[PDB]
RNA sequence: AUCAUUUUAAAAAAGCGUAAAAGCUUAAUAUUAGAUAAAUUAAUGUUAAAAAUUAAUUGAUACUUAAAUAAUCAUAGAUGAA
């Protein structure tokens, strides 16, 4: 007698044809390489947050001798940071026996995991390192790129004797250093750093399978066709989710209060592209035959160094003139 | 002022959403509120819009049905789809990804049967 | 217009009420020109100090006040906020109003004179005002304000009213005074152009001029044009 | 100020009507913002209805709208036994609405009424069932409560009124004669 | 003034002593003045001087 | 492309794009309005 | 098709519609038979003086069709009538010279309203209230005259 | 608020799952061969139909990328048994192809061979001057498409060249 | 010169466009859906009413007046970061 939502009225729904059904004979990949799908998103988005692990990043070791060994892990602190306390400890200035005259030093330094280290922000891409050979011209500047890839040790020992004093001194010291781009030191006789691999499983969020169906409550669903993967879980539909948000009880209502609120979510989203990991990409290759790509044969010399005499048809072979088909399967 | 001399054309791209319709019946119950003001603009879109990017026999049409359990939207399609879309509870924005779910999928049934159903590139430029 | 004409030959009556209507307004402004309204305003404010810089006011958005005394009187500054002294001006009645600021117990009238804003900046700099005491003389300005009259018979056709000047400057004895001045110019004509001293001789007995700051009182105010046609039949021919 | 907390809730409603209810409120903004946050806290202690009916006749000019609802919500909680409160609470909320140009510009249709009723229809048992209990003082009141409210139901008291003064007509005093005359001139909406 | 438009003139009743019944049900509302004994001889001197001086000072008040 | 520092729009389609430090202009219309900012 | 390509205002004689060359330059581009086009005007207007130019739209279609519309011949046309003159004043407001008297007004307006389509839904106030507008512009005045004018024939650019 | 839309396809059947706890929400599409999840966070609210298979969302969050979001979600499900679809033209005198196979063999005024090659796409004639691409993903399909057109382009004084069906085409008048 | 009418609204037009015409867009506007309009101060004690309340602020949104702060860019010389 007025206006009741109904219950059981909804129709067919047209079934459209499957690629098989329209295309067979042909090549089964087309419609089996599904469309890329970008993870980095998702943690964003639906608001993954990894929890904060805190590693070592150094350690100081005595022995029964005077000599003492500081050990340190490239992974883990900034550049800088770790290249200011060695200029520190290899000197001996928290040693109180320090004397600045001294011939002789029981500090010894030792580096790991050097290929991987920490740069804060845009740098490891812009900043060089420059320098002169004596020769006109000259002025070679070079990129972190090039070191943090095929020689990072140059730049942690370069570094370093920026630091130092500026003296005779500073050989006998840099004599006493140690790098490495395993995660190991061949020293005997002293610990290592583990490393840290594992990384974080966000299973539990998105996946029934990982917890108990009992805990679980299905909400809604669409088909009277129940999966049988999906057995044990209970059926307490709401009436409230295919209410629009007006029809609803509680209503998000924009006002002075949550537009405040919303500026303030808008410079934690700008506030946040600062500290951001950037790294260097990989140089690249372009085999035709690695990729799922299509491609070219413009020239000859594309088919002898990639062996394509296979997927060039041969010229003694007829062709095709016109595909059409009228009818379409059902 | 000064006279235009590139003129760049956006007439190929053009995709209305009402093209591949042959028919339409829209119903109604005085009972909505919300499913009969929406089915009244649609069924002005289907005249009140031009006839170039309609079909010739397209013919659009209005009843009211107080048996029905919502006011509804049927349509029929040229290469034999057809359905009905209850407006009790959706809007007029929902509706059209469905149509262009359609329309979309129309074009790769009828290229492939030789049809140009598109436009020349001087219907509409920017 | 929003109904349809074929409706509207059925209610053409019904627009009695518009123009019975508009008889009612703008008679009743035309008469009330002249008349301050009785209505108090106050203005809550503080005392200035040596501490209250300029600069230290206008990133609260505070402002300075100016006061010129009279007669004996002392001058008084105060401090405020901007948006009092917005609201003061936005009244129609601002030229004149009196306004009074409460510091604590103590109230002290004024009237608006003027106020400098900061051109390049567009900042409120200060809002300075006149002081006003009831047994004393007091600087104001009464604007003049013609009203038509279609009774003349040459204010009608091709002739034009001009005033050449918009107010009056004078001085004030007496608690109410007249907001402005309203004038019916049947009587003018070409011949004779109103004059001061024909206002100086209808005023209440509380107000007078200001010679100090007039040149003349045979300085004249509205002039009328003569005819038209008689200039463009004589201009053509 | 310094003894507010040692009051009782009712001694500070005094304050109210004693500042407020003539032309310059007397009293401070604060101070009567402090008697204005306390009283709406603890109406749940107010003991009796007459302890309502003194304030809702001190704070009727209040701007608020949001605090005549609670009031008006109390009073429908607490049912009334006898007569002499339903009269002071007609002969107080006559003179206690909360006036249209108060109210916003948009608004539900008619909602002034809806706040009426709520009382009326809380009402209208007792003043009905108990009208022959009536007497000189308190039957001004109600021919004054019902004219100023604007209604047209009540006629039961008045039959049970047109009785009374025929009978008393002659021990009358000169005060309950004019609005016996002005009241049942005007009585059903000026009919 | 908007006053003069929504004002119902006082004049033409002995307002106060008509009025002060209407209310005098509200018990805690009915002034009193030896509850306050301290200052009674003080407030009703006061009043002796309202009303016994010329004009009507204190009947002008409301009215 | 014309390098102005005080950029500048010409016609109401022209609109402006930005990529990191660079600054430019473009429009739909005329190739010719679009310019950089160094 | 039905679709309307354009639209154009024309001024012809009732009778004596001919396949001027000086229309052509409108209707020669759009393929339109002058000739076709002339007879079924002819035809209608054969209830008409052929003295008198009218006024008629065209809306040019896409396929070159044509629906020909008749309306009143020009308003300002009718009052030079009237008035006995042919050209009107360079200025308006400031010099106005001309006189007509509100009983012919009356009667030209009902010309207007019998035949043009855009004054079926109007009174006649209306239709006299336009005219009064459209004389300020030109020197014009309604004025009460007991006289009768003389004939007159006023040009038109056909 | 913008308040996004999902659309689900016809052939996709989906249920939604909570906690007893209530603060965990996920949701599941299931289809006959595939199947996918994917949660929402305490602050995205939802709104369901199945009367257009579409999904309402408002996010308290205030994050831009989900505009994102969904053109991946949408079309990673349209990418089950269903292709997309793109077709190429081209006017000209001295102009012409050849196909054998999914290769096609280019002859548009240039010395140096022109071997177009599909890794895992259809291709298939319909006239000498125009060529149906399909394939599941849009993404590797342009750069398939693409490859086409930067031999000839339309140039901007005549429309002689090859083309895509849909596009914004430049012209710019000469030789009047 | 800036009138007037039909319209729910539509400038003798604020502009592009034409050999002149045609044609295109804004101002003004409608249908539908979504959707911002929230907090307060001062007055005549109580009697008008099928009925009607003044002066005034702050704030959300759009138009509008505009300024200020912060970062970025605004080409560089000649033995080699300089
Ligand atoms: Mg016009
Ligand atoms: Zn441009």
């Amino acid at each position: 007698s007025v206006w009741k939502n109904p219950t059981n009225y909804l129709p067919e729904k047209a079934k459209f044809p499957s690629p098989k059904e329209l295309f067979p004979k042909d090549n089964e990949n087309s419609w089996k390489t599904l469309n890329d799908l970008t993870p980095s998103l998702f943690k964003d988005v639906q608001g993954f947050k990894e929890k904060q692990v805190q590693r070592a990043a150094y350690m100081q070791i005595a022995k029964p001798n005077g000599q003492m060994y500081h050990i340190f892990d490239a992974s883990k602190m900034p550049l800088g940071r770790m290249c200011q306390k060695i200029a520190f400890f290899l000197q001996g200035k928290h040693r109180p026996t320090f004397k600045n005259c001294d011939q002789v030093t029981y500090d010894n330094i030792i580096v790991v995991n050097a290929a991987n280290i920490m740069l804060t922000g845009k740098k490891a891409l812009l900043k060089t390192v420059k320098y002169h050979t004596g020769f006109v011209g000259g002025l070679k500047e070079k990129s972190y790129k090039f070191f943090l890839t095929e020689k990072p040790e140059q730049l942690v020992f370069y570094c370093i004797s920026k630091m130092l004093p500026k003296n005779l001194k500073r050989r006998d010291l840099l004599k006493k250093v140690e790098i490495y781009r395993d995660f190991q030191h061949e020293k005997q006789g002293l610990p290592n750093f583990v490393p840290y691999t594992e990384k974080e499983t966000f299973d539990q969020y998105f996946n029934p399978f990982v917890h108990n169906f009992e805990d679980l409550v299905i909400k809604f669903q669409s088909s009277k066709e129940t999966p049988k993967e999906l057995e044990g879980i209970k059926k307490e539909i709401d009436p409230e989710i295919t209410l629009p948000f007006n029809q609803r009880s509680k209503i998000f209502k924009l006002n002075a209060h949550n537009r405040r609120v919303m500026k303030q979510w808008k410079m934690y989203y700008r506030r946040l592209r600062r500290y951001k990991v950037h790294k260097i990409k990989a140089p690249k290759n372009r085999d035709p035959n690695l990729s799922n790509k299509s491609f070219m044969i413009t020239s000859d010399r594309q088919i002898k160094d990639f062996n394509l005499h296979n997927r060039i048809v041969p010229e003694e072979v007829p062709e095709d003139d016109d595909e059409i088909m009228r009818t379409i399967p059902r | 002022g000064k006279k235009r001399r590139v003129q760049v054309f956006t007439g190929s791209m053009l995709q209305p959403l009402y093209r591949y319709l042959l028919s339409a019946k829209i119903g109604v119950n005085p009972l909505d509120l919300h499913g009969q003001n929406i089915a009244k603009q649609i069924f002005l879109k289907c005249k009140q819009a031009r006839p170039k990017y309609l079909q010739n026999d397209f013919n659009a049409t209005l009843v009211q049905d107080n048996e029905a359990p919502a006011s509804y939207f049927h349509a029929k399609f040229v290469n034999g789809y057809e359905q009905k879309w209850y407006l009790h509870k959706s809007t007029e924005e929902e509706i059209n990804r469905n149509l262009k779910y359609f329309n979309y999928q129309i074009e790769m049934e009828r290229n492939l049967q030789g049809h140009d159903d598109e436009y020349e590139d001087e219907e509409t430029q920017l | 217009t929003i109904v349809g004409s074929q409706f509207d030959a059925q209610t053409e009556h019904v627009n009695k009420l518009a123009l019975d209507l508009a008889n009612k307004k703008y008679r009743k402004m035309a008469l009330d020109q002249a008349v301050l309204r009785k209505e108090k305003v106050v203005v809550p404010a503080e005392f200035r100090t040596e501490k209250d810089s300029l600069i230290s006011l206008k990133k609260e958005l505070r402002s300075p006040v100016y006061i010129k005394g009279h007669t004996g009187i002392p001058d008084v500054d105060l401090i405020a906020d901007n948006r009092q002294v917005f609201s003061i001006r936005r009244r129609l009645q601002f030229q004149n109003q009196s306004f009074y600021f409460k510091v604590g117990n103590e109230e002290f009238r004024c009237t608006y004179d003027h106020i400098q804003i900061h051109p390049m900046e567009k900042w409120l700099v200060y809002s300075k005002y006149r002081r006003y005491v009831v047994g004393k003389p007091n600087s104001i300005f009464l604007p003049i304000n013609i009203l038509p009259t279609f009774q003349n018979n040459a204010i009608v056709r091709g002739s034009e009213i001009v005033q050449l000047l918009d107010g009056i400057w004078v001085n004030s004895y007496n608690d109410e005074y007249p907001h402005s001045i309203v004038i019916d110019p049947e009587n003018l004509s070409k011949i004779r152009p109103l004059r001061i001293g024909d206002i100086h001789n209808f005023l209440p007995d509380g107000v007078e001029i200001d010679k100090t700051k007039c040149l003349s009182l045979h300085q004249k105010v509205i002039k009328i044009t003569g005819d038209k046609e008689r200039k463009l039949d004589i201009a053509l021919q | 100020m310094q003894s507010i907390h040692h009051y009782p809730v009712m001694e500070l409603v005094k304050m109210r009507y004693a500042s407020c209810a003539l032309s310059p409120k007397s009293l401070s903004r604060d101070c009567l913002k402090a008697i204005h946050d306390i009283v709406f806290t603890e109406l749940h202690n107010v003991p009796s209805v007459l302890d309502l009916s003194h304030l809702l006749f001190a704070f009727r000019h209040i701007n608020s709208l949001k605090y005549y609802n609670l009031i008006l919500d109390e009073i429908c909680r607490r049912p009334i036994k006898t007569l002499q409160e339903a009269i002071a609470l007609l002969f107080v909320f006559s003179h206690s609405l909360f006036p249209n140009y108060k109210r916003k510009e948009i608004r539900e249709k008619d909602q002034d009424l809806k706040e009426k009723h709520k009382i009326v229809d809380h009402l209208a048992d007792a003043l009905a069932n108990n009208a022959k209990q009536i007497q000189g003082d308190d039957f001004v009141r109600v021919l004054i409560g019902l004219n100023n409210l604007q209604l047209t139901t009540f006629k039961d008291v008045l039959t049970h009124i047109e009785r009374y003064i025929i009978k008393n007509i002659d021990t009358l005093d000169a005060f309950q004669t004019s609005n016996a005359l002005y009241g049942f001139s005007k009585a059903n909406n000026n009919a | 003034l908007q006053k003069e438009l929504y004002f119902h003139h006082r004049n033409g009743k002995h307002f106060f002593e008509q009025a002060d019944r209407k209310i005098s049900f509200l018990n805690q509302f009915t002034p009193q003045i030896e509850k306050v004994p301290e200052l009674a001889e003080t407030l009703k001197t006061i009043l002796k001087i309202a009303t016994e001086s010329e004009g009507s000072p204190l009947k002008r008040a409301g009215i | 492309m014309k390098i102005k520092s005080a950029l500048k729009k010409y016609c109401q389609h022209c609109y402006i794009v930005k990529r990191g430090k660079k600054v430019m202009i473009k429009c739909k219309i005329d190739p010719r309005h679009k310019q950089r900012q160094g | 098709m039905a679709e309307i390509k354009a639209i154009i205002n024309l001024r012809l004689l009732a009778g004596i519609a001919k396949p001027n060359p000086k229309m052509g330059q409108s209707l020669g581009p759009l393929g339109i038979n002058m000739m076709h086009f002339c007879k079924d005007f002819n035809a209608a207007t054969a209830h008409i003086r052929s003295d008198i130019p009218l006024r008629v739209q065209v809306a040019a279609k896409v396929d070159r069709s044509y629906s020909y519309i008749i309306k009143p011949p020009e308003t300002s046309w009718l009052i030079k009538k009237v008035i006995m003159k042919e050209k009107l004043t360079q200025y308006a407001g400031h010099v106005n010279l001309d006189y007509i008297d509100v009983r012919y007004v009356y009667e030209i307006a009902k010309i207007k309203k019998e035949i043009d389509i855009d004054f079926k839904r109007a009174t006649l106030e209306s239709i006299c209230n336009c005219i009064i507008g459209q004389c300020n512009s030109m020197g014009v005045n309604v004025s009460i005259i007991d006289e009768k004018p003389k004939p007159f024939n006023p040009k038109a650019k056909v | 608020m913008k308040r996004n839309i999902l659309f689900i396809p016809f052939n996709i059947s989906y249920s939604y799952i909570e906690k007893n706890n209530n603060t965990v929400k996920f949701l599941y599409l299931y289809n006959n061969d595939y199947f996918f999840s994917i949660n929402f966070n305490e602050k995205q609210s939802i709104v369901i139909n199945e009367d257009t298979n579409t999904i309402v969302v408002e996010t308290r969050n205030f994050n831009n990328k989900i505009n994102l979001f969904n053109n991946e979600f949408n079309k990673f499900i349209y990418s089950w048994d269903n292709f997309f679809f793109n077709k190429i033209k081209f006017t000209g005198k001295g102009f012409k192809w050849k196909k054998k196979e999914t290769n096609l063999f280019l002859f548009f005024n240039r010395a140096h061979k022109c071997f177009f090659i599909g890794n895992n796409i259809i291709l298939k004639r319909l006239s000498k001057s125009k060529v149906i691409l399909l394939k599941n993903n849009y993404n590797h399909l342009i750069h398939d498409s693409i490859l086409v057109r930067t031999i000839r382009s339309n140039n901007i004084f005549t429309k002689r060249g090859l083309r895509f069906s849909r596009q914004i085409i430049l012209k710019k008048k000469g030789k009047t």
